[PDB]
């Protein structure tokens, strides 16, 4: 089923004539949007504070990588790899080793911003929940060695982003 | 009647917001006279509004410190003071303050929440976090054999 | 004192370079789009003290916002040397910042800074509006903390 | 949708608006109109959302 | 315990309309006429 | 010479804008930047090129009709004189003249841009 | 079907589609060469490269086809075969809402009719398929490079083309305008061979040799 | 005319908000997927979708 | 007598530069935004942010360009501006003046040669057509423009600006001329180069049109000097229909009630621009040609024989 949608033909009756003429010289259907627009002029801005004001989020939201850790302290990536194996712009780089006790994690864990997608399928793919999508959008910055992060500053971002985590994943881990 | 009722509000405005001075105060650095609850003050100084009232998006608010890890910041502020319990709630990631229920202290949280350090000499440096992989053979130190 | 009074005249410099800073009207990619949407009512760009102008001798700083291509390559540059100075650019997105999603790809440039000297690099991918209306702000706190004429007078 | 469609599009019930002079404003006009009868079917999508699994 | 999900209310929620709603505002042709020379012959007298 | 005061004032006060703003503000051109706009490439190299109208015919009806104007601006003072009869029809005469001259150019094409 | 989980079928478009499969092979027998309709109901026309503008008049003039819309153009390339890109068009018919697949094969050197005039959405697909495959097609109106850069040689999409490209550029300022040097990745494509070394499928295994 | 811009990416920002509720970001949502979406709505969010529309 | 003049000039720059704060946040709240208002408070700081910053900026001077007439046309632009500001009947005229339009409407004409001469003088297709797109412009309002001047002051007796306020007395203007403000008001839209007449500029068609190669300082007097045209014209209408009573012991009482005329009318100027899209200046010319031209003939026919019909033919002094 289908609606047309640009046929009428005007009536040709003197009441009818007469209303697209005096809408013609006296502009009426062009001032419509004029004077509705003034009736939007007193309705209030709908514009937030930045930074005094931030806009909406959600827990589910995709920021800045932060490797997280066990409550005891250990951190949680095992360099299974996994990531690596599914990032879709290749920006993680692993490396691991057997170093001395129960703390092999990685030689080398290296999130390159610059290519990564911010696509969270890290955040999925681990099946310990190590690296996530943090909850923060501000990490801007002014030269280009600094948008990637090394291993030590994940762990760093998971270190000073925990609180927002520990909670984001605790209301979020029955939908995922 | 209604029209001295929001004058009314402008004079309950400079009263409640600590006299003249702190409405000037907040007027040309807060950008904005809204009057609301005090829900929580972090250990930053940092104070934070709430006006369930006023529309979405609009409702919770922030009031940023003067004072933060010595890089005073009275009239120029950015979004990364904010503590990492409290960030949650500036976004309404939540309904509820920090104040109401902590989030679980653990022993490797921070306990200075800091800001964006680029520009600043405390900026970050990318390095290799992997040891030599081929090492040389060292020369003997002997001398002729 | 003459370093009072050089001090003076910087402050009067920069708070009109900051607040009255025009960026251009510029848009490649995904990031593009995002860019006008924090410049819709909800964040409004202009509330900042921002407009929009089209042509470089019209602008102040470049919003560098999508893909850079081997072909988009020469007219950025081109366009990008035709704005006066002072000029500033910050660089919408992965893609942008360099490489992007299509960092291996044949036909784009790894890194807008290749190209065009960049004062920001605004992360995300897209940027929420949130994040690179900072990268504004971050840039207005950059171009405050300038000493143009403070370092000639001790030149 | 309507010739061969795809996914639940069949259950939903819609209307598709069809130009007169193939102008700009014929096809403004009808962009204008599909978006009437996108909210259409949010609402019926929205009354017949089932239960299961994602 | 019941599965539960997003789900629309019992009732369903409300009529959700789609048409056009425009008003039909003015007055017309010839009292719009009919005034523009009422008061244009005032403005001679 | 009132007039001329201000015309001389604001002749130099507006000079005094460019001045400042070409000498104070800093000078580094390095030829690109000092290049022609073509929206962000190269131009096909003109801008000299012959820019045809395609409205050619209606420009010179406006000297006709902007030149005709000048003989009825005197109409105020024409009002005020002992013979308002013939300066009404001559006076009308001429406004039909005009009526005429844009009716036959209206009906035998004309306005509507020449292609 | 009771089980949810797999995707139902519709054999009464299967058989319909061969029917007209087998329609086609008798009307133009010195042109196609196979006709095979899949089992996802995707009925495809396999016709010879030198017959490319008259089977795809056929469809768009005969009244029982009426395939008039050029959907796509596509020229899969496979290493493997003796002329490599295999050209593949894309038809469908409002007056019957089925879509049919007219598809040849063409080595780097043999030209093709260009199907401009059957087709006027050829034209910018064809601009597209010389840029990104190579393979020339024959009294094309402005045939000429519409996706790569100006004056960027080779064709990328080839198999033998590498995906990180051969050049790459970047502004110097001796010379005061961008300019191109060899590609040198930061970072390379560490390949994934990731394929899984036991059988997926019995069904499309291909006879021993 | 540029009022008309600015009337409606007021709610097709609502739209995001939406979006970035049930997905993991605003715009780019990596969402549906073969086999169907990522994951379930959160609760309430039809609710707000019911509003809106 | 100097004191005067610059009590004329200075008050009309800082006027012109709260015209761009106002343009940019009475817009934004007439748009859902809540315009400029970081920059001091409620953003009255920021039109003196756009003048240094404007001034401190780079000037530039294109290669291909023409030096002499590069310079000479932004002195036009902004000098004719101003001096455009000497002879409104503004309750003490700074300079009466018995041909009162007449030098209002000879360097409005003049005006435009700025706008003429700076597409060329920047050498290149975006102000050459924004330049021709001018041509166009005034090739329309111009030939009409004259023809409504002379029929609204017909009534009035002469073409001296001051006798206006003579003239309107106890009545607007408008109430006796309303089909000719119809007529006057928004051909004055199609000068000044306002949202839907702006072809000259043409933001989304050529770029900026005849701003193309200008930067910092030539801008900032050409951003002034179309601002002051808008504001001088929009005050020009203000007299020409809507003049208030003056009392000559309180000169004050006509200032007050003429500013607001002239204010509450300028913001009309920015209540067009947020709700029309743009005129092409093909029906520009076009339609003030096809329906506007025959129309202005017939009241201009009415507005002459009238004064003799009821035997009301203004005196001229
Ligand atoms: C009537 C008098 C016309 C006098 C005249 O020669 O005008 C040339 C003048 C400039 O021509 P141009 O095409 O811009 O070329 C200027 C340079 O030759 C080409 O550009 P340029 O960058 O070389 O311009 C600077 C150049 C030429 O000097 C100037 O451009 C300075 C201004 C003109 C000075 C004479 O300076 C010198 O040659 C050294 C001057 C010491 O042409 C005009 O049409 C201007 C007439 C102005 C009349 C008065 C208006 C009030
Ligand atoms: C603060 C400021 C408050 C005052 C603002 C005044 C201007 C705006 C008034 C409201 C807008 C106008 C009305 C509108 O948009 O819709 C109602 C209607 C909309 O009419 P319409 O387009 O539906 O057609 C009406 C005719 N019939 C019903 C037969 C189809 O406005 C009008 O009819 C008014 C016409 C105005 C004509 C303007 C030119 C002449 C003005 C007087 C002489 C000078
Ligand atoms: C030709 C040359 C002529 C030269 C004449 C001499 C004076 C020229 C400049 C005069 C104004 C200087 C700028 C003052 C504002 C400024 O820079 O503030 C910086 C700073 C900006 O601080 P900020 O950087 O923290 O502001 C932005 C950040 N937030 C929003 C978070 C606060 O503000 C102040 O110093 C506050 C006091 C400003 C007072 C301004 C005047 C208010 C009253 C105006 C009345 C109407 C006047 C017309
Ligand atoms: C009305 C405006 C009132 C305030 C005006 C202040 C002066 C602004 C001049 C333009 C910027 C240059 C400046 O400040 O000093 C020039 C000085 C000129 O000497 P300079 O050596 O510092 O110039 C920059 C360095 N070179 C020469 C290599 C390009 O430049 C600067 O201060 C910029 C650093
Ligand atoms: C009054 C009208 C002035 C018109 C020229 C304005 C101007 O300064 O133009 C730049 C031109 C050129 O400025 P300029 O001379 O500074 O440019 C060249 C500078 N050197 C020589 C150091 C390379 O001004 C005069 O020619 C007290
Ligand atoms: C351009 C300048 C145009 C000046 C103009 O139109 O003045 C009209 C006016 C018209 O004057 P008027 O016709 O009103 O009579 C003058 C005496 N009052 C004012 C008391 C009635 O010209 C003058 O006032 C004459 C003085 C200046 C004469 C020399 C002008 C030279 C202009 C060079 C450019
Ligand atoms: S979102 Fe995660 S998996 Fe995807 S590219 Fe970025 S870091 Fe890699
Ligand atoms: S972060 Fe997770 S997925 Fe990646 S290597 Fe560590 S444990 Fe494996
Ligand atoms: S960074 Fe992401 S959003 Fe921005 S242009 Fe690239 S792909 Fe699009």
């Amino acid at each position: 089923t289908y609606k047309f949608v640009n046929m009428r033909e005007p009536s040709m009756d003197m009441k009818s004539v007469t209303d697209r003429a005096a809408q013609t010289l006296l502009w009426t259907e062009l001032v419509r949007g004029l004077g509705m627009t003034l009736s939007y002029l007193f309705r209030e801005p709908a514009t937030i504070n930045y930074p005094f004001e931030k806009g909406p989020l959600s827990p589910r939201f995709r920021g800045e990588h932060a490797l997280r850790r066990y409550p005891s302290g250990e951190e949680r990536c095992i360099a299974c790899k996994l990531c690596e194996a599914v990032c879709p712009a290749q920006a993680i780089t692993i490396e691991a080793e057997p170093r001395a006790d129960g703390s092999r994690r990685t030689t080398r864990y290296d999130i390159d911003m610059t290519k990564c997608i911010y696509c969270g399928f890290c955040q999925e793919a681990c099946p310990v929940d190590a690296i996530v999508e943090g909850p923060n959008f501000e990490f801007s910055t002014e030269t280009h060695e600094e948008l990637l992060y090394n291993k030590e500053k994940l762990l760093n971002n998971g270190d000073k982003w925990e609180a927002e985590i520990a909670a984001n994943i605790q209301a979020d881990y029955l939908y995922r | 009647m209604e029209l001295v009722q929001v004058l009314r509000r402008g004079l309950q405005q400079v009263s409640g917001h600590g006299g003249l001075r702190g409405y000037l105060r907040v007027l040309f650095r807060a950008n904005d006279v809204r009057v609301g609850t005090l829900v929580g003050e972090d250990k930053y100084g940092n104070k934070y509004y709430e006006d369930n009232k006023q529309f979405f998006g609009r409702h919770r608010w922030v009031i940023y410190t003067t004072e933060m890890n010595g890089r005073d910041t009275f009239w120029d502020v950015d979004g990364s003071m904010v503590p990492p319990e409290w960030h949650r709630w500036l976004h309404c990631m939540t309904d509820d303050p920090p104040t109401t229920k902590p989030p679980t202290a653990r022993k490797y949280i921070w306990t200075n929440h800091k800001f964006n350090v680029s520009g600043t000499p405390q900026q970050y440096v990318p390095y290799s976090t992997t040891r030599k992989k081929i090492q040389e053979w060292v020369p003997p130190s002997t001398p002729y054999k | 004192r003459g370093e009072y009074v050089v001090a003076k005249l910087d402050d009067l410099v920069n708070w009109a370079r900051r607040s009255s800073l025009w960026p251009m009207t510029f848009g490649l990619a995904c990031c593009a789009v995002e860019m006008m949407h924090m410049a819709a009512p909800r964040y409004d760009m202009d509330r900042f003290g921002v407009v929009f102008r089209a042509s470089p001798r019209q602008s102040d700083v470049m919003i560098v916002a999508g893909t850079l291509t081997n072909k988009m390559a020469p007219a950025l540059r081109k366009v990008y040397d035709q704005m006066p100075e002072p000029r500033y650019v910050v660089s919408m997105g992965s893609c942008a910042n360099g490489g992007g999603y299509y960092h291996y790809s044949y036909s784009v440039v790894r890194g807008c800074d290749r190209i065009v000297p960049v004062d920001i690099y605004v992360p995300g991918c897209p940027p929420t509006a949130e994040a690179l209306l900072y990268g504004i702000l971050q840039l207005q706190r950059k171009i405050k903390r300038e000493k143009r004429l403070r370092i000639w007078y001790r030149r | 949708r309507k010739t061969q469609p795809y996914d639940v599009y069949d259950q939903v019930e819609f209307d598709v608006p069809i130009g007169s002079r193939g102008d700009c404003y014929d096809r403004y006009l009808c962009r204008v109109e599909e978006m009437r009868q996108s909210l259409r079917i949010i609402s019926q999508c929205l009354n017949k959302m089932p239960p299961g699994e994602i | 315990s019941k599965v539960k999900q997003d789900m629309p209310p019992p009732g369903g929620y409300g009529p959700i309309d789609y048409k056009r709603n425009l008003p039909r505002r003015g007055l017309s042709g010839y009292s719009m006429f009919a005034v523009g020379i009422g008061t244009l012959l005032f403005g001679y007298w | 010479m009132n007039i001329m005061l201000t015309l001389l004032t604001n002749v130099t006060l507006a000079s005094l804008l460019v001045l400042i703003a070409f000498w104070l503000p800093q000078l580094n051109a390095y030829s690109e930047k000092t290049s022609p706009y073509e929206c962000g490439f190269d131009p096909m190299g003109s801008a000299r090129l012959p820019f045809s109208m395609k409205f050619f015919l209606v420009a010179i009806t406006f000297l006709l009709f902007d030149l005709e104007i000048a003989l009825l601006l005197p109409l105020p003072w024409a009002s005020q004189t002992n013979n308002l009869k013939t300066m009404l029809t001559m006076a009308l005469f001429l406004l039909i003249l005009l009526a005429a001259s844009l009716a036959y150019e209206w009906t035998q094409k004309g306005l509507e841009w020449a292609e | 079907d009771t089980r949810p989980t797999i995707r139902p079928r519709n054999d009464v478009v299967h058989k319909q589609l061969s029917a007209f499969g087998q329609y086609v092979a008798e009307i133009l027998p010195k042109y196609v060469q196979q006709v095979q309709v899949s089992c996802f109901n995707e009925l495809e026309i396999f016709i010879h490269p030198d017959g490319v503008i008259p089977v795809l008049t056929f469809l768009r003039d005969h009244t029982n086809a009426q395939f008039k819309s050029l959907a796509d153009l596509t020229a899969v390339d496979v290493p493997t075969r003796q002329n490599r890109f295999e050209i593949v068009y894309n038809l469908l018919s409002l007056r019957f809402n089925s879509r049919i697949r007219v598809k040849t094969y063409t080595d780097e050197l043999t030209p093709i009719e260009s199907s401009v005039t059957v087709y006027k959405a050829a034209n910018w697909y064809e601009r597209e398929i010389w840029d990104m495959f190579g393979v020339f097609f024959a009294n094309h109106p402005d045939l000429r490079r519409i996706l790569t850069d100006y004056g960027f040689e080779g064709h990328p999409f080839r198999k033998d083309f590498p995906l990180s490209g051969y050049v790459e550029l970047r502004y110097d300022d001796e010379v005061k305008r961008v300019v191109a040097e060899p590609v040198e990745l930061a970072q390379e494509f560490r390949k994934f061979d990731l394929n899984s070394p036991w059988e997926a499928f019995p069904a499309y295994r291909q006879p021993p040799e | 005319a540029m009022t008309p811009f600015f009337w409606m990416f007021e709610e097709r920002e609502k739209m995001f908000e939406f979006y970035e509720r049930v997905s993991g970001a605003r715009m780019h949502a990596a969402y549906i997927r073969p086999g169907g979406v990522h994951q379930d709505l959160p609760l309430g969010l039809l609710d707000d979708i019911y509003e809106f529309s | 007598f100097m004191i005067n003049i610059l009590s004329l000039i200075i008050p009309i720059l800082l006027a012109v530069a709260f015209l761009t704060l106002v343009e940019r946040k009475v817009l934004g709240y007439m748009q859902l935004r809540k315009g400029p208002n970081v920059v001091g408070p409620y953003g009255l700081l920021q039109p003196i942010a756009d003048a240094l910053k404007l001034v401190t900026k780079e000037p530039l001077r294109p290669g291909t360009s023409s030096i002499s007439m590069f310079i000479i046309a932004p002195i036009l632009g902004l000098s004719l501006a101003l001096t455009m500001w000497v002879p409104l009947p503004m309750p003490y005229p700074l300079i009466n003046m018995n041909l009162g339009v007449l030098f209002m409407l000879a360097m409005s004409s003049l005006a435009v040669y700025s706008i003429l001469w700076s597409g060329w003088a920047s050498n290149s297709k975006y102000a050459l057509i924004g330049a021709l797109r001018a041509v166009a412009q005034t090739i329309s309002y111009e030939v009409t423009l004259a023809i409504i001047l002379l029929s609204v002051l017909l009534m009035n007796g002469s073409y001296t600006l001051s006798t206006l306020i003579t003239t309107q007395e106890h009545i607007w203007m408008i109430f006796t001329s309303w089909p000719l403000a119809m007529m006057w008001f928004i051909s004055t839209l199609a000068e000044t180069n306002r949202a839907p007449f702006d072809l000259t500029e043409g933001e989304s068609e050529l770029v900026s049109g005849f701003n193309v190669e200008y930067a910092a300082g030539p801008f900032a007097m050409f951003f002034m000097a179309e601002y002051a045209n808008i504001i001088m014209m929009n005050a020009f209408t203000a007299i020409l229909f809507l003049g208030a009573s003056h009392d000559p012991h309180t000169p004050e009482l006509y200032t007050i009630n003429f500013v607001l005329k002239t204010l509450a009318l300028t913001i009309t100027f920015l209540w067009i621009r947020a709700s029309y899209p743009r005129f092409r200046y093909d029906q520009l010319m076009h339609l003030l040609w096809k329906s506007f031209l025959p129309l202005t003939l017939a009241l201009c026919m009415w507005h002459i024989s009238l004064p003799i019909m009821t035997a009301s033919i203004p005196p001229q002094s």
